[PDB]
């Protein structure tokens, strides 16, 4: 699920440590 | 303030301290070894197995390392393993060990520590709390819902609780269903409720519900500092970059892209009415919940700063005009993307994720009558072969009343005062 136009999702980035 | 020693440990306490002492003066490599020795002769002490956890923790912020992190995740984990850890060591180690995991992307593995973490203290809450979020990191809201359902049948006024079973559903489209739990939540005050997610949902349902009070959260939210503006909502952004919801080509300074993009406008029309005729399922229907009414789709050609390489053999010429470009293919916060509209549609007003972009719309089939677009408080109209430029940070919304379709091509930029660094490093959206 990504934030293309909006906000939808919970959050938007992914996340992959340092 | 925790009780964090076993029988034993207490016996142990002066060495134990003594290797904490270490690691609290920044000595993270004496210390690391400090607890290792201590581990080495006392294997089943809790306090200094979670010792060697914090230190190696430590150590993987001061060598940015996410080995070495694992590792820590690891011993995390060992101190549960060991007999007789107190009930407070236990939290806390486990707690330490998913939220790690998460910094890692591992949501996998965290949501099934924080099922652990459940099981083990039952009438914990927080926990439970936490658990939802587990879930919905891995994007599971079905069980994310399940998980605050419980958690409200037993505590009703819990607000963290509130406020993401608001937040979900209002993911489901149930608007109205959502705003006293976002409202009620926010107005807890509990702990991780003050959110800019909470406060930008909460107007957005209000505003689709016709609710004269939605600006009042904008406003609240802007004061306690989410949102850059009332007008300019988006949450994941670089302070300072200059804030204006209609820009001009020469403002942006990607005068070379806009004159491309109107040079050769013709054969990007052609090549989506090509798709539009021939390859009708590369355009997707729109899938964030952003119609009101009507019919709109999307055919994607970069996204995250990633061609597609299926979806250019749809338009082969485009893609190889706008690989000169740069400043679109590499922005990996924005996409390039044809997007259709039909008569009847209806987006709501809404707001991108992020400041860090610019939108440029060129115009390719514009109906004479019916179509326009504002942004914060302006209106405008798209003309064949020419670009629009807005920023879509700010809220806007579009209707299509036209007596047939209207296509135009998105070509997404990098806000042009971030640096070569900043683009570089920025993580994608
Ligand atoms: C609705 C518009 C897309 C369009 O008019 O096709 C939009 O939200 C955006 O470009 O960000
Ligand atoms: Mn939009």
């Amino acid at each position: 699920g990504k934030c293309k136009d909006g906000l939808g999702e919970y959050t938007c980035t992914s996340l992959e440590g340092f | 303030k925790p009780k964090l020693l076993n029988k034993f440990d207490k016996t142990i306490k002066a060495e134990l301290d003594a290797a904490e002492k270490l690691r609290k003066r920044g000595k993270i490599e004496e210390a690391v070894n400090a607890f290792k020795e201590l581990v080495r002769k006392y294997p089943q002490s809790p306090r200094a197995r979670y010792g060697k956890a914090q230190c190696e923790d430590d150590l993987a912020e001061k060598r940015r390392s996410n080995e070495v992190l694992r590792g820590a995740i690891e011993t995390y984990q060992e101190v549960a393993s060991l007999p007789d850890v107190p009930a407070d060591l236990l939290k806390l180690s486990l707690k330490r060990r998913s939220d790690r995991q998460q910094f890692l992307g591992h949501m996998r593995g965290s949501l099934l520590t924080l099922q652990r973490l459940v099981q083990l203290f039952p009438n914990d809450t927080s926990l439970k709390n936490d658990l939802g979020v587990g879930y919905l990191l891995i994007g599971d809201n079905d069980n994310a819902k399940k998980v605050y359902e419980e958690v409200l049948s037993v505590t009703p006024n819990d607000g963290f609780a509130k406020v993401h079973y608001g937040f979900i559903l209002k993911a489901q489209n149930k608007i109205a269903e959502s705003i006293p739990y976002l409202k009620e939540g926010i107005e807890s005050g509990d702990p991780g409720t003050d959110d800019g997610r909470f406060y930008f949902h909460l107007g957005d349902a209000m505003q689709r519900v016709g609710n004269k009070e939605a600006y009042k959260w904008y406003e609240l939210g802007h004061k306690r500092g989410h949102f850059a503006s009332v007008w300019q909502r988006s949450l994941y952004n670089v302070n300072g970059l200059k804030a204006q919801p209609w820009w001009t080509p020469k403002e942006t300074g990607y005068t070379e892209l806009v004159k491309s993009l109107e040079r050769n406008w013709k054969l990007i029309r052609d090549e989506g009415l090509a798709v539009m005729d021939k390859a009708k399922g590369l355009f997707l229907p729109e899938d964030e919940n952003l119609r009101e009414k009507g019919d709109w789709s999307q055919f994607t050609l970069w996204q995250q700063g990633r061609r597609n390489e299926n979806a250019c053999k749809g338009a082969p010429k485009t893609c190889t005009l706008l690989e000169k470009f740069p400043e679109t293919t590499g922005c990996r916060r924005g996409q390039i993307k044809y997007s259709i509209m039909h008569p009847g549609t209806h987006v709501w007003p809404h707001t991108g994720p992020t400041n860090c972009r610019l939108r440029m719309h060129l115009g390719l089939v514009i109906p004479k009558e019916g179509c326009k677009i504002r942004c914060a408080n302006e209106t405008k109209t798209w003309e064949e072969g020419k670009v629009l430029i807005f920023d879509d940070s700010f809220e806007h919304e579009v209707w299509q009343d036209a007596s047939s379709f209207r296509l135009i091509f998105i070509v997404d930029v990098w806000h042009p005062e971030l640096t070569p660094q900043q683009r570089r490093s920025l993580p994608a959206i």
